[PDB]
């Protein structure tokens, strides 16, 4: 599929 | 000992740089391993966990994720064929990063400066 996800990092949000 | 059969393997039985480069490896992925490079490692110390990170794409991205800790451990395993196996895989793991992240990304930031690191680390091995 398209790359929409990257490998997040520190859920900051 | 001293022999010229070096089809199959590179090295004698086994290791006349290899498991030298290897520990050389360990000490230089446990060097990123360090709590200094885990500001720009600690996503390579461990891996990708794709049902984590919310990934799901992985598959299509990362057929062999690397990781620190992976080619650490198989370092230490002595999957290693060599340091070349060692740096293999740290760049791979450094690739990871970059296959499926653009490359500004936190994980590839770290992969570039573990390049720092691990590229000098792995040019101070040995190889004689």
């Amino acid at each position: 599929r398209t790359y929409e996800t990257f490998k997040s990092i520190m859920k900051k949000s | 000992k001293d022999v010229p059969d070096s089809q199959q393997h590179p090295a004698p039985e086994k290791s006349s740089k290899v498991s030298e480069q290897l520990k050389c490896c360990s000490g230089i992925l446990k060097e990123m391993f360090a709590k200094k490079h885990a500001a720009y490692a600690w996503p390579f110390y461990k891996p990708v966990d794709v049902e984590a990170l919310g990934l799901h794409d992985y598959c299509d991205i990362i057929k062999h994720p690397m990781d620190m800790s992976t080619i650490k451990s198989k370092l230490e395993a002595r999957e290693y064929r060599d340091a070349q196996e060692f740096g293999a895989d740290v760049r791979l793991m450094f690739s990871n990063c970059y296959k499926y992240n653009p490359p500004d990304h936190e994980v590839v930031a770290m992969a570039r400066k573990l390049q720092d690191v691990f590229e000098m680390r792995f040019a101070k091995m040995p190889d004689e």
